[PDB]
Protein backbone atom coordinates (compact mmCIF):
# COMPACT_ATOMS: atom_id res chain seq x y z
CA UNK A 1 0.00 0.00 0.00
CA UNK A 2 1.14 3.29 -0.32
CA UNK A 3 2.46 4.86 3.20
CA UNK A 4 3.98 7.51 4.88
CA UNK A 5 8.09 6.71 4.06
CA UNK A 6 9.64 4.67 6.56
CA UNK A 7 12.67 6.19 6.57
CA UNK A 8 12.37 9.06 4.39
CA UNK A 9 11.53 11.58 6.50
CA UNK A 10 12.59 13.76 9.06
CA UNK A 11 13.03 12.11 12.40
CA UNK A 12 11.53 14.72 14.70
CA UNK A 13 8.33 13.87 13.31
CA UNK A 14 6.09 11.57 15.45
CA UNK A 15 4.24 9.34 12.95
CA UNK A 16 1.94 7.00 13.77
CA UNK A 17 2.15 3.26 13.61
CA UNK A 18 -0.78 2.73 10.56
CA UNK A 19 1.44 5.96 8.58
CA UNK A 20 -1.02 7.72 7.54
CA UNK A 21 -0.78 9.69 11.01
CA UNK A 22 1.85 12.37 11.43
CA UNK A 23 2.40 15.14 14.41
CA UNK A 24 5.30 18.05 14.18
CA UNK A 25 7.29 18.83 16.41
CA UNK A 26 9.24 22.41 16.92
CA UNK A 27 10.77 24.33 13.79
CA UNK A 28 9.17 23.02 10.22
CA UNK A 29 10.33 19.57 8.83
CA UNK A 30 8.74 17.32 6.52
CA UNK A 31 8.04 13.71 5.72
CA UNK A 32 7.20 12.29 2.19
CA UNK A 33 4.73 9.60 1.30
CA UNK A 34 5.96 5.81 0.38
CA UNK A 35 5.63 6.56 -3.94
CA UNK A 36 6.08 9.55 -6.99
CA UNK A 37 4.48 10.15 -9.84
CA UNK A 38 6.22 10.78 -12.93
CA UNK A 39 3.86 11.11 -15.58
CA UNK A 40 -0.17 11.29 -15.65
CA UNK A 41 -2.72 13.08 -13.33
CA UNK A 42 -2.69 12.02 -9.56
CA UNK A 43 -4.94 12.49 -6.61
CA UNK A 44 -4.52 12.26 -2.57
CA UNK A 45 -6.13 14.22 -0.07
CA UNK A 46 -4.79 15.61 4.30
CA UNK A 47 -7.16 16.11 6.63
CA UNK A 48 -6.43 18.41 9.69
CA UNK A 49 -6.96 16.96 12.24
CA UNK A 50 -5.91 19.06 15.30
CA UNK A 51 -4.08 22.57 14.84
CA UNK A 52 -3.76 24.39 17.98
CA UNK A 53 -2.41 27.93 18.88
CA UNK A 54 0.60 28.74 16.94
CA UNK A 55 0.65 25.67 14.80
CA UNK A 56 0.88 25.17 10.96
CA UNK A 57 1.13 23.08 7.86
CA UNK A 58 3.02 23.31 4.26
CA UNK A 59 1.13 20.23 1.92
CA UNK A 60 1.73 19.45 -1.29
CA UNK A 61 4.01 17.38 -3.40
CA UNK A 62 8.08 17.10 -3.32
CA UNK A 63 11.06 15.61 -5.71
CA UNK A 64 13.43 13.63 -3.89
CA UNK A 65 15.95 15.94 -3.11
CA UNK A 66 13.57 18.42 -1.48
CA UNK A 67 14.85 19.66 2.37
CA UNK A 68 13.45 17.55 5.05
CA UNK A 69 14.93 19.65 7.42
CA UNK A 70 12.81 22.25 5.74
CA UNK A 71 9.28 23.51 5.03
CA UNK A 72 7.92 22.11 1.60
CA UNK A 73 8.18 25.01 -0.45
CA UNK A 74 11.52 25.65 0.77
CA UNK A 75 13.52 25.14 -2.62
CA UNK A 76 13.43 24.01 -6.33
CA UNK A 77 12.41 20.33 -5.44
CA UNK A 78 8.83 21.29 -4.13
CA UNK A 79 5.84 22.93 -4.46
CA UNK A 80 3.45 23.82 -1.12
CA UNK A 81 0.13 25.08 0.44
CA UNK A 82 0.00 26.77 3.70
CA UNK A 83 -2.79 26.53 6.47
CA UNK A 84 -2.31 30.26 7.72
CA UNK A 85 -3.72 32.66 5.00
CA UNK A 86 -3.37 30.31 1.90
CA UNK A 87 -0.55 31.12 0.97
CA UNK A 88 1.61 28.81 -1.98
CA UNK A 89 5.51 28.26 -1.89
CA UNK A 90 8.02 27.58 -3.91
CA UNK A 91 11.85 28.60 -3.56
CA UNK A 92 10.96 30.04 -0.16
CA UNK A 93 8.77 32.66 -2.06
CA UNK A 94 5.28 32.58 -0.59
CA UNK A 95 2.84 34.39 -2.82
CA UNK A 96 -1.19 35.05 -2.85
CA UNK A 97 -3.36 31.89 -3.31
CA UNK A 98 -6.43 31.23 -1.60
CA UNK A 99 -8.02 31.77 1.79
CA UNK A 100 -6.27 29.71 5.06
CA UNK A 101 -7.83 26.23 6.29
CA UNK A 102 -7.46 24.83 9.13
CA UNK A 103 -8.66 22.27 12.28
CA UNK A 104 -10.96 19.88 10.14
CA UNK A 105 -10.48 20.71 6.42
CA UNK A 106 -9.81 18.09 4.08
CA UNK A 107 -7.46 19.83 1.65
CA UNK A 108 -6.92 18.08 -2.20
CA UNK A 109 -3.96 17.92 -3.81
CA UNK A 110 -3.81 17.34 -7.75
CA UNK A 111 -1.11 17.02 -9.84
CA UNK A 112 -1.00 16.35 -13.59
CA UNK A 113 2.48 15.56 -15.71
CA UNK A 114 1.62 14.91 -19.55
CA UNK A 115 4.15 12.65 -21.56
CA UNK A 116 0.83 22.03 -19.59
CA UNK A 117 2.37 20.08 -16.20
CA UNK A 118 0.16 22.43 -13.40
CA UNK A 119 -0.73 21.51 -9.69
CA UNK A 120 -3.84 22.34 -8.11
CA UNK A 121 -5.37 22.42 -4.56
CA UNK A 122 -8.75 22.01 -3.18
CA UNK A 123 -10.70 22.62 -0.28
CA UNK A 124 -13.62 20.31 1.14
CA UNK A 125 -13.72 19.52 -2.21
CA UNK A 126 -13.74 22.76 -4.23
CA UNK A 127 -11.43 24.21 -7.00
CA UNK A 128 -8.74 26.34 -4.86
CA UNK A 129 -7.10 27.45 -8.28
CA UNK A 130 -4.18 27.09 -10.19
CA UNK A 131 -1.35 27.40 -8.24
CA UNK A 132 1.77 26.47 -10.22
CA UNK A 133 1.82 25.72 -13.89
CA UNK A 134 5.01 24.17 -16.33
CA UNK A 135 6.77 22.64 -12.68
CA UNK A 136 9.88 21.17 -13.00
CA UNK A 137 10.25 17.71 -14.62
CA UNK A 138 11.34 14.74 -12.47
CA UNK A 139 9.26 12.31 -9.69
CA UNK A 140 6.67 14.20 -7.61
CA UNK A 141 6.17 12.49 -3.63
CA UNK A 142 3.10 13.81 -1.76
CA UNK A 143 4.40 15.54 0.98
CA UNK A 144 3.85 16.73 4.97
CA UNK A 145 6.16 19.39 6.28
CA UNK A 146 4.96 20.69 9.69
CA UNK A 147 5.64 23.55 12.22
CA UNK A 148 4.74 22.25 16.18
CA UNK A 149 2.28 19.97 17.38
CA UNK A 150 -0.27 20.17 14.83
CA UNK A 151 -1.49 16.52 13.33
CA UNK A 152 -3.15 15.64 9.90
CA UNK A 153 -3.79 12.25 8.71
CA UNK A 154 -2.98 11.52 4.79
CA UNK A 155 -5.47 9.57 2.57
CA UNK A 156 -3.95 7.87 -0.65
CA UNK A 157 -7.55 6.63 -2.21
CA UNK A 158 -9.47 4.78 -3.55
CA UNK A 159 -11.56 6.18 -2.14
CA UNK A 160 -11.42 10.28 -1.05
CA UNK A 161 -13.85 12.22 1.00
CA UNK A 162 -14.44 14.97 -1.11
CA UNK A 163 -13.74 13.77 -4.36
CA UNK A 164 -13.59 17.13 -7.03
CA UNK A 165 -16.58 17.53 -9.57
CA UNK A 166 -15.85 17.27 -13.03
CA UNK A 167 -11.66 16.11 -13.18
CA UNK A 168 -9.53 12.75 -14.34
CA UNK A 169 -7.47 11.52 -11.88
CA UNK A 170 -6.36 8.42 -10.85
CA UNK A 171 -6.03 8.19 -6.93
CA UNK A 172 -2.21 7.58 -5.07
CA UNK A 173 -2.87 4.23 -3.56
CA UNK A 174 -2.93 3.16 -7.18
CA UNK A 175 0.82 2.98 -7.29
CA UNK A 176 0.51 0.85 -4.74
CA UNK B 1 25.92 13.69 -12.46
CA UNK B 2 22.90 13.02 -9.77
CA UNK B 3 24.26 10.84 -7.02
CA UNK B 4 22.32 7.43 -6.78
CA UNK B 5 22.43 4.88 -3.83
CA UNK B 6 20.73 2.02 -5.56
CA UNK B 7 19.98 0.90 -9.22
CA UNK B 8 16.72 2.89 -10.58
CA UNK B 9 14.81 0.72 -13.83
CA UNK B 10 14.27 3.07 -16.39
CA UNK B 11 10.49 3.21 -17.09
CA UNK B 12 10.30 3.57 -20.79
CA UNK B 13 7.16 5.95 -22.29
CA UNK B 14 4.73 4.63 -24.73
CA UNK B 15 6.08 6.73 -27.61
CA UNK B 16 10.13 5.83 -26.12
CA UNK B 17 11.15 4.31 -29.57
CA UNK B 18 8.34 7.51 -31.96
CA UNK B 19 10.37 9.82 -34.07
CA UNK C 1 27.55 1.33 -28.23
CA UNK C 2 31.31 1.54 -26.19
CA UNK C 3 30.31 -0.20 -22.75
CA UNK C 4 32.05 -1.56 -20.44
CA UNK C 5 31.47 -5.63 -19.55
CA UNK C 6 32.73 -8.20 -17.55
CA UNK C 7 33.65 -10.64 -20.29
CA UNK C 8 34.56 -10.54 -24.03
CA UNK D 1 26.47 -16.19 2.80
CA UNK D 2 23.27 -15.43 0.99
CA UNK D 3 24.44 -12.73 -1.83
CA UNK D 4 21.26 -10.21 -0.59
CA UNK D 5 23.11 -10.12 2.70
CA UNK D 6 26.42 -9.22 1.55
CA UNK D 7 25.07 -6.86 -0.96
CA UNK D 8 23.30 -4.71 1.95
CA UNK D 9 26.58 -4.65 3.80
CA UNK D 10 27.77 -3.44 0.53
CA UNK D 11 25.93 -0.44 0.53
CA UNK D 12 26.22 0.14 3.95
CA UNK D 13 30.04 0.42 3.99
CA UNK D 14 31.10 1.01 0.84
CA UNK D 15 31.11 5.18 1.32
CA UNK D 16 33.21 4.60 4.72
CA UNK D 17 35.71 2.00 2.49
CA UNK D 18 36.54 4.13 -0.84
CA UNK D 19 36.86 7.76 -1.70
CA UNK D 20 36.89 9.81 -5.04
CA UNK D 21 40.00 11.54 -5.69
CA UNK D 22 42.91 12.51 -8.43
CA UNK D 23 44.64 9.60 -9.76
CA UNK D 24 47.79 9.67 -11.95
CA UNK D 25 46.42 7.19 -14.33
CA UNK D 26 43.52 10.12 -15.62
CA UNK D 27 42.05 12.84 -13.47
CA UNK D 28 39.86 11.66 -10.96
CA UNK D 29 39.60 7.68 -9.24
CA UNK D 30 38.66 5.39 -6.39
CA UNK D 31 41.28 5.21 -4.20
CA UNK D 32 40.80 2.52 -1.08
CA UNK D 33 40.76 4.18 2.07
CA UNK D 34 40.87 0.81 4.67
CA UNK D 35 42.21 -2.55 3.46
CA UNK D 36 39.41 -5.17 1.59
CA UNK D 37 40.25 -8.70 1.99
CA UNK D 38 40.48 -10.99 -1.61
CA UNK D 39 36.62 -11.28 -2.95
CA UNK D 40 35.17 -8.76 -0.79
CA UNK D 41 32.68 -6.56 -2.73
CA UNK D 42 34.27 -3.29 -2.99
CA UNK D 43 30.90 -1.41 -4.49
CA UNK D 44 28.44 -1.42 -6.85
CA UNK D 45 28.44 0.00 -10.36
CA UNK D 46 24.62 1.73 -9.90
CA UNK D 47 23.04 3.77 -12.49
CA UNK D 48 19.65 3.44 -14.41
CA UNK D 49 18.99 -0.13 -15.48
CA UNK D 50 17.80 0.28 -19.19
CA UNK D 51 17.13 -2.59 -22.34
CA UNK D 52 19.65 -3.11 -24.52
CA UNK D 53 18.71 -1.43 -27.49
CA UNK D 54 18.13 1.93 -25.59
CA UNK D 55 22.02 2.30 -25.66
CA UNK D 56 22.82 3.68 -29.35
CA UNK D 57 19.95 6.31 -28.77
CA UNK D 58 21.29 7.47 -25.67
CA UNK D 59 25.26 7.34 -26.74
CA UNK D 60 24.45 10.17 -29.68
CA UNK D 61 22.57 11.62 -27.30
CA UNK D 62 25.38 12.16 -25.18
CA UNK D 63 27.60 13.00 -27.87
CA UNK D 64 24.88 15.78 -28.92
CA UNK D 65 26.43 17.03 -25.03
CA UNK D 66 29.82 16.82 -25.73
CA UNK D 67 30.28 13.98 -22.80
CA UNK D 68 33.47 12.41 -24.01
CA UNK D 69 33.55 9.13 -21.39
CA UNK D 70 31.88 6.38 -21.63
CA UNK D 71 29.08 5.38 -18.42
CA UNK D 72 27.51 2.42 -19.53
CA UNK D 73 28.36 -0.88 -18.22
CA UNK D 74 26.77 -3.89 -20.12
CA UNK D 75 25.03 -6.62 -17.64
CA UNK D 76 24.48 -8.80 -20.46
CA UNK D 77 22.83 -8.96 -23.72
CA UNK D 78 20.07 -7.64 -22.88
CA UNK D 79 20.34 -5.17 -20.12
CA UNK D 80 22.63 -1.77 -19.71
CA UNK D 81 23.30 0.24 -16.70
CA UNK D 82 23.78 3.83 -17.29
CA UNK D 83 25.60 6.21 -15.02
CA UNK D 84 25.97 8.85 -17.11
CA UNK D 85 23.61 10.67 -15.76
CA UNK D 86 22.75 9.09 -12.46
CA UNK D 87 25.28 6.90 -10.79
CA UNK D 88 27.55 6.45 -7.85
CA UNK D 89 31.85 6.28 -7.07
CA UNK D 90 32.32 3.18 -9.37
CA UNK D 91 31.53 5.50 -12.27
CA UNK D 92 35.43 7.28 -11.34
CA UNK D 93 36.81 3.63 -11.68
CA UNK D 94 39.80 3.45 -14.18
CA UNK D 95 41.06 1.23 -16.29
CA UNK D 96 44.40 -0.54 -15.70
CA UNK D 97 45.81 -3.76 -17.19
CA UNK D 98 47.31 -5.25 -14.17
CA UNK D 99 43.91 -4.41 -12.21
CA UNK D 100 43.39 -5.48 -8.64
CA UNK D 101 39.74 -5.62 -9.35
CA UNK D 102 36.82 -7.29 -11.41
CA UNK D 103 33.37 -6.99 -12.55
CA UNK D 104 30.86 -9.38 -11.82
CA UNK D 105 27.01 -9.90 -12.79
CA UNK D 106 24.72 -10.73 -9.41
CA UNK D 107 20.92 -11.64 -8.96
CA UNK D 108 19.08 -10.42 -6.63
CA UNK D 109 15.53 -10.57 -5.76
CA UNK D 110 15.09 -11.11 -9.70
CA UNK D 111 17.19 -7.62 -10.98
CA UNK D 112 20.98 -7.95 -12.01
CA UNK D 113 23.58 -5.64 -10.04
CA UNK D 114 27.23 -5.17 -11.39
CA UNK D 115 29.52 -5.19 -8.35
CA UNK D 116 33.39 -4.87 -8.19
CA UNK D 117 35.24 -7.19 -6.37
CA UNK D 118 38.65 -7.54 -4.75
CA UNK D 119 41.03 -9.64 -6.82
CA UNK D 120 43.12 -9.76 -4.04
CA UNK D 121 43.99 -8.10 -0.65
CA UNK D 122 43.90 -4.15 -1.59
CA UNK D 123 45.66 -2.00 1.15
CA UNK D 124 44.95 1.73 2.10
CA UNK D 125 46.04 4.18 -0.37
CA UNK D 126 45.76 2.01 -3.98
CA UNK D 127 43.64 2.90 -6.38
CA UNK D 128 40.97 1.01 -7.54
CA UNK D 129 40.81 -0.17 -10.75
CA UNK D 130 39.15 -2.80 -13.47
CA UNK D 131 39.72 -4.25 -16.86
CA UNK D 132 37.17 -2.14 -18.91
CA UNK D 133 37.31 -4.91 -21.02
CA UNK D 134 36.15 -2.28 -24.24
CA UNK D 135 35.44 -3.87 -27.57
CA UNK D 136 38.85 -3.71 -29.78
CA UNK D 137 37.94 -0.58 -32.18
CA UNK D 138 39.34 0.61 -35.28
CA UNK D 139 42.59 2.80 -34.98
CA UNK D 140 41.18 6.20 -35.67
CA UNK D 141 39.33 5.82 -32.68
CA UNK D 142 42.05 4.07 -29.94
CA UNK D 143 42.23 5.30 -27.00
CA UNK D 144 45.59 5.15 -25.28
CA UNK D 145 46.30 3.66 -21.74
CA UNK D 146 47.90 5.85 -19.25
CA UNK D 147 47.56 2.48 -16.06
CA UNK D 148 51.02 2.38 -15.50
CA UNK D 149 51.46 -1.53 -15.51
CA UNK D 150 54.28 -3.23 -16.66
CA UNK D 151 52.25 -5.28 -18.85
CA UNK D 152 49.90 -2.26 -20.26
CA UNK D 153 48.64 -3.24 -23.62
CA UNK D 154 48.91 0.50 -24.38
CA UNK D 155 45.19 1.20 -25.15
CA UNK D 156 41.78 0.35 -23.76
CA UNK D 157 40.92 -0.58 -27.42
N1 LIG E 1 43.89 3.49 -17.86
C1 LIG E 1 43.47 4.66 -18.35
N2 LIG E 1 44.33 5.44 -19.08
C2 LIG E 1 43.90 6.65 -19.59
N3 LIG E 1 42.61 7.08 -19.38
C3 LIG E 1 41.75 6.31 -18.66
C4 LIG E 1 42.16 5.09 -18.14
N4 LIG E 1 41.11 4.54 -17.48
C5 LIG E 1 40.05 5.38 -17.58
N5 LIG E 1 40.44 6.48 -18.30
C6 LIG E 1 39.58 7.62 -18.65
O1 LIG E 1 38.52 7.73 -17.73
C7 LIG E 1 37.27 7.54 -18.37
C8 LIG E 1 36.46 6.54 -17.56
S1 LIG E 1 35.45 7.36 -16.30
C9 LIG E 1 36.78 7.28 -15.08
C10 LIG E 1 36.89 8.61 -14.34
C11 LIG E 1 37.91 9.55 -14.96
N6 LIG E 1 39.25 9.01 -14.76
C12 LIG E 1 37.79 10.95 -14.37
O2 LIG E 1 38.81 11.61 -14.15
O3 LIG E 1 36.70 11.44 -14.10
C13 LIG E 1 37.53 7.03 -19.77
O4 LIG E 1 36.72 7.71 -20.70
C14 LIG E 1 39.01 7.28 -20.01
O5 LIG E 1 39.25 8.38 -20.85
ZN1 LIG F 1 47.28 -0.17 -19.53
Amino acid sequence: RVLLALHDRAPQLKISDDRLTVVGEKGYSMVRASHGVRKGAWYFEITVDEMPPDTAARLGWSQPLGNLQAPLGYDKFSYSWRSKKGTKFHQSIGKHYSSGYGQGDVLGFYINLPESSEIIFYKNGVNQGVAYKDIFEGVYFPAISLYKSCTVSINFGPCFKYPPKDLTYRPMSDMG
Amino acid sequence: FKELDENVEYEERESEFDI
Amino acid sequence: ARTKQTAR
Amino acid sequence: LPMPMRFRHLKKTSKEAVGVYRSPIHGRGLFCKRNIDAGEMVIEYAGIVIRSILTDKREKYYDSKGIGSSYMFRIDDSEVVDATMHGNAARFINHSCEPNCYSRVINIDGQKHIVIFAMRKIYRGEELTYDYKFPIEDASNKLPCNCGAKKCRKFLN
